[PDB]
RNA sequence: AAGGUAAGUAU
């Protein structure tokens, strides 16, 4: 990695080795190189780019923080008016510095700390130190260097800008930062190491692995509200395709006794409602709760399985008087909507 | 036997919510004698459960077989 | 350079401010209701009320003497066939979600999933793959029908 | 028990099959009872009857 | 006897003094997780394993 | 004085030496029994 | 609570009768709610989708009562009465959560939307601490429901 | 890292003492469409937090 | 800037202990 | 719902009494109907996914019957698993055609 | 001055 350890913090060293396993630094660099290749390959006949080449570099070029070389090489159709070197965020461009035929693009990955996560100053310093260097090797006297701060997920660029390059580089870098496979792997590994989640709790959930344990002697109810609001659509050759609402049915199936409770809903209920999608959920939940209250405690269910994720919260609200009933979502789509066929 | 042992020792839903702490939502101290003790998502908003989690009766505490003999 | 001093994000202060706003909004509605809820002889004379009731007892005897669909469907026009008809059911959406109540057919959704899966198996602006996916043909109903 | 175990070790007898009842059907034959549920039910009930058949046969022969 | 003390004001002023969530979380790997916001987030005190 | 409702005396408080020594020993046994212990547990004991 | 009931008893179709219960007062179930905010949002959604569902308002306000915010619960019940005037359950709940004097007014308004309900009338007897006040309200009640023995039995106590 | 409440990943230490936060620790920076912008917390010309 | 907890013997003695409490 | 309705009655002598929904069949008749319907359910998976039915293991036929399916648009996450870290090259439009 | 050595195969 390009992570510099300031002291032997062994726990941090182990964590960073686990986070950047399977050569993640090189893979991130290669993915960003490919992304820049594609974003420059598309606009080659509009930016007057004769061709774009991926420079053959060392496999450990991602690791070299003392020196650097070029990752992308752009050969111009005719010529490029090089502007004065400037940061990626600079709106004003003095497009009268020099001229060129070759353009080099360097992508530098860094793991910034709290005191040194300023990526603009880093990119400027690295560009100045590498362009004016006898150790760094570049294929042209003009180019741009893109700096990525993975620890803070910042991005910037410094150096020369030929016309039509700065907005394209900005948009491409924004898209890469927002979405990238290697970057996504980095985020997921860091999340797993830190062990904090974006509200994805684990709850009882009908998968295909606990399907066998479903078949017990306890009362189970499969509740389905797919066919609550439904219309029939038919296309006519002479005219136009037309739709007609039809009555709905709530399924309260009981796999133990085979009792299929069918709540038939007329089309008149959806008369003056703007939001039918949640009205169906609330009507179905009300019917389920009423049916639970109707049955005796011996025949009352203690495990309600719902075939649609939308009817998990409404049941929890309408079963607020029955805490001893578990409401399980089903990730596998049971064919309970086909019984009306 | 293995199924019973796993049910007795496996993670329970309430004990699953116990070890989940909301990020950024500072909670008032619950137990005076131990400030380290915290319910986590249990009884606190953000857990995603509208209804209260029930006690897994497979984790009930009961006396040993030889302690039944003494009784 | 000079940094701009942003608003300090204090989650506890935000929670307290929200609770105070709810408390102050509750008081306003209480006073507003009290502006209306507070604007609503024989009460002691048992004999007078008895006489009135007896009058009422004979008083009762004396008296005795479709155009509603403008929603959308998450399918294509070419998906359907003129020679067949199919049922369209509501798509699964969270109750708390405010999205539009789009409409789907289960068989067409299954077919679309199958074709997406086969295209993905066969697979194995700027930056198309990192933009459209990270950041569904449909048509609404005009009055009676599209 | 050791006689049976060493017979199975040396291949004299076929290895014992799991004993499956109705409540056991979804644990031993769970993956095959979704494809052909009634064939699995018939096989399980045939095994149950054969277990009952041997018991009644032994009782009758001993009587 | 009740709880004869309260640390709500103390924790509030501790978050305010450290610069709030934005100031505190610049010290952390939170920005490396690329979570859009800190609202719908929860820790897991003990790992599943 | 509850009768005159007037300023009559003045009480100066101070932590006893034994209480200070007890707190110091409690912190010491928190610290010394903290070899293979999480930072959170140590800070929780100190806070308590 | 639920206002729908279904009594359960060679035909594939078994249309079972739909029954409505006059009143339904489920126990408060203190602490049964885990996510108070999510439950509050969902109950708000119920009130929005079915404004004419008295159980929705009852559960929504009682959730504020178990939470300890006893002032918003009164507002929720008042709005429910404004949207569910014919349900005596909402009016009975209003007479409970509201403070005493205003509670009386609530009953004085319930009679406007539902005069035949003897249950609120007798409720007013509890609300008025004056016997003479009880004389007015109970005898006014008999001017609308004079066939109720359960209400006429209070005449002897009323003197 | 010490006085940050446990919900934000800190140790939630309670301080019966006088601890100064250096102003260099009250600075953060965020990236938006217009580029990177830097923020402080102590607008008022006071001492260190 | 060191982060060391400095003793407040004579430091912050101007304010009472009832401040910043409700 | 077209061939399945044909499968549900195996013989012209099988009728559904008005009391219930499904036709009355013998036990082995139900076995045969179930195997025919399993073949029917595997048929559309073979067709709409262009895969051989024999390629389906007994573990995934169960998932097909139940209704669980998996997809993976992001195969680049293969990153999770002379050195082959820069050896990958890029083919431009020019290379594609020029 | 330190408490800051990855280990492992191969010549």
């Amino acid at each position: 990695t390009g992570i510099f350890m300031h002291g032997k913090i062994p726990t941090l060293k182990i964590s960073l080795i686990q986070i950047f396993r399977a050569h993640l630094w090189q893979k991130i660099h290669e993915s960003i190189v490919m992304d820049l290749c594609q974003v420059f390959d598309q606009e080659l006949d509009a930016l007057e780019i004769e061709t774009v080449q991926k420079e053959t570099i060392h496999p450990r070029k991602s690791y070299k923080m003392n020196s650097s070389c070029a990752d992308i090489l752009l050969f111009a159709s005719y010529k490029w008016n090089v502007s004065r070197p400037s940061l990626l965020a600079d709106s004003k461009d003095v497009m009268d510095s020099t001229t060129t035929q070759k353009y080099w693009i360097d992508i530098q990955l860094r793991w910034g700390d709290y005191d040194s996560h300023d990526i603009e100053r880093y990119a400027r310093a690295k560009f100045l130190d590498y362009t004016t260097d006898n150790m760094s090797i570049y294929p042209s006297p003009t180019g741009v260097l893109i700096a990525i701060d993975l620890a803070y997920n910042l991005h910037s660029a410094y150096g020369n800008w030929f016309p039509g390059s700065k907005p394209l580089i900005q948009q491409a870098m924004a898209k890469i930062m927002k979405a990238n496979p290697a970057l996504y792997v980095l985020r997921e590994r860091i999340r797993k190491g830190l062990q904090l989640y974006s509200s994805e709790p684990t709850e009882p959930y009908l998968s295909s692995q606990n399907y066998g344990e479903l078949f017990s002697n306890q009362i189970i109810w499969f509740v389905d509200d797919t066919n609550v609001y439904r219309v029939t659509i038919h296309k006519t050759f002479e005219g136009n395709l037309t739709t007609k609402p039809i009555n709905g049915a709530i399924f309260i199936f009981n796999p133990r006794t085979g009792q299929l409770f069918l709540k038939i809903i007329h089309t008149s209920v959806w008369a003056g409602q703007k939001r039918l999608g949640q009205l169906a959920k609330w009507k179905t939940a009300e019917e389920v709760a009423a049916l639970i209250r109707s049955l005796p405690v011996e025949e009352q269910p203690k495990q309600i399985i719902v075939t649609r994720k939308g009817m998990l919260d409404p049941l929890e609200v309408h079963l607020l008087d029955f805490p001893n009933i578990v409401i399980k979502g089903s990730e596998l789509q049971l064919p309970f909507q086909a019984c009306l066929k | 036997r293995y199924r019973k042992m796993k049910e007795r020792l496996g993670l329970t839903e309430i004990r699953k919510q116990a070890n989940r702490m909301s990020f950024g939502e500072i909670e008032e101290d619950a137990y005076q004698e131990d400030l380290g003790f915290s319910l986590g998502h249990l009884g606190k908003s953000g857990s995603g459960r509208v209804r209260q989690t029930q006690v897994n009766e497979a984790t009930k505490a009961r006396i040993s077989k030889t302690l039944q003999r003494t009784l | 350079e000079e940094p701009v001093t942003a608003d300090v994000i204090n989650p506890m202060a935000l929670r307290q401010r929200e609770e105070l706003r709810e408390k102050l909004a509750a008081a306003k509605e209480k006073r507003l209701l009290n502006q209306k809820l507070g604007k609503i002889p024989w009460l002691d004379d048992t004999a007078a009320w008895i006489e009135r009731s007896r009058q009422l007892q004979k008083e009762k005897d004396l008296a005795e003497k479709r155009d509603l669909q403008g929603l959308t469907v998450e399918h294509a026009i070419d998906s359907f066939r003129e020679g067949e008809t199919m049922i369209l059911t509501l798509k699964d959406k969270g109750v708390l979600q405010e999205e539009e109540d789009v409409l789907v057919n289960v068989n067409l959704v299954d077919k679309e999933r199958a074709e997406k899966n086969v295209e993905l198996r066969k697979k194995k602006a700027q930056q198309k793959p990192r933009s459209i996916l990270s950041k569904p043909h449909s048509f609404r109903l005009e009055q009676g029908g599209t | 028990q050791k006689e049976l175990q060493e017979k199975v070790r040396l291949g004299l007898m076929p290895p014992p099959e799991p004993k499956v009842r109705i409540s056991n059907l979804m644990r031993v034959l769970g993956t095959e009872a979704v494809q052909d549920p009634t064939k699995v039910e018939a096989h399980v009930r045939a095994q149950m009857a054969k277990r009952q058949k041997a018991h009644e046969e032994a009782n009758a022969a001993r009587k | 006897d009740g709880k004869l003390w309260n640390l709500n004001n103390y924790r509030t002023d501790m978050i305010q003094a450290l610069g709030g969530v934005e100031g505190i979380l610049e010290h952390t790997l939170f920005k490396g997780t690329y979570f859009p916001t800190w609202e719908g987030l929860f820790w897991e005190k003990a790992s599943g394993f | 004085n509850e009768v005159t409702k007037e300023r009559t005396a003045q009480c100066f408080l101070r932590v006893d030496d034994e209480s200070m020594q007890r707190f110091h020993n409690r912190v010491r046994q928190i610290l010394m029994a903290s070899g293979s212990t999480t930072f959170t547990k140590i800070v929780n004991k100190w806070n308590t | 609570t639920l206002m729908d009931m279904r009594l359960s008893q060679q035909t594939v179709v078994d249309p079972k009768g739909y029954l409505t219960d006059l009143n339904s007062m489920i126990p408060t179930h203190g602490g049964d709610i885990n996510d108070i905010k999510k439950a509050r949002l969902l109950l708000k959604s119920v009130r929005e989708t079915n404004p004419h569902h008295p159980p929705a308002w009852i559960a929504s306000a009682r959730l504020e009562e178990v939470t300890g915010k006893l002032q918003v619960a009164r507002n929720l019940i008042m709005k429910g009465t404004e949207m569910c005037p014919k349900s005596e359950d909402v009016w009975l709940e209003a007479a409970r959560l509201q403070p005493g004097d205003t509670a009386k007014a609530v009953v004085a308004q319930a009679v406007r939307h539902l005069p035949q309900s003897v249950r609120i009338y007798i409720r007013a007897a509890e609300l008025e601490t004056d016997i003479r006040a009880k004389k007015r309200v109970l005898r006014k009640a008999l001017e609308h429901v004079p066939n109720s023995v359960r209400l006429w039995k209070a005449a002897v106590e009323l003197e | 890292v010490f006085y940050t409440p446990k919900e934000l990943g800190g140790l939630g230490m309670l301080s019966m003492g006088h601890v100064l936060i250096p102003q260099s620790d009250l600075r953060w920076s965020k990236q938006t469409d217009v580029g990177i912008t830097h923020f402080r917390s102590g607008m008022s010309h006071e001492e260190d937090q | 800037p060191t982060g060391e907890v400095l003793s407040l013997v004579g430091k912050l003695e101007g304010t009472r202990m009832g401040d910043k409490a409700q | 719902n077209d061939r399945a309705k044909v499968i549900l009655k195996p013989d012209k002598t099988t009728i559904t009494e008005p009391h219930h929904i499904w036709p009355t069949l013998t036990d082995e008749e139900w076995i045969k109907v179930e195997v025919q319907l399993k073949d029917l359910i595997l048929a559309d998976y073979g067709k709409k996914n262009n895969v051989n039915v024999a390629s389906l293991t007994q573990s995934e036929i169960r998932d097909i019957i139940l209704g669980m399916e998996i997809s993976a648009p992001s195969q680049q996450r293969q990153q999770i698993a002379t050195s082959n870290y820069e050896t990958q090259t890029f083919s431009s439009k020019t290379e594609w055609r020029v």
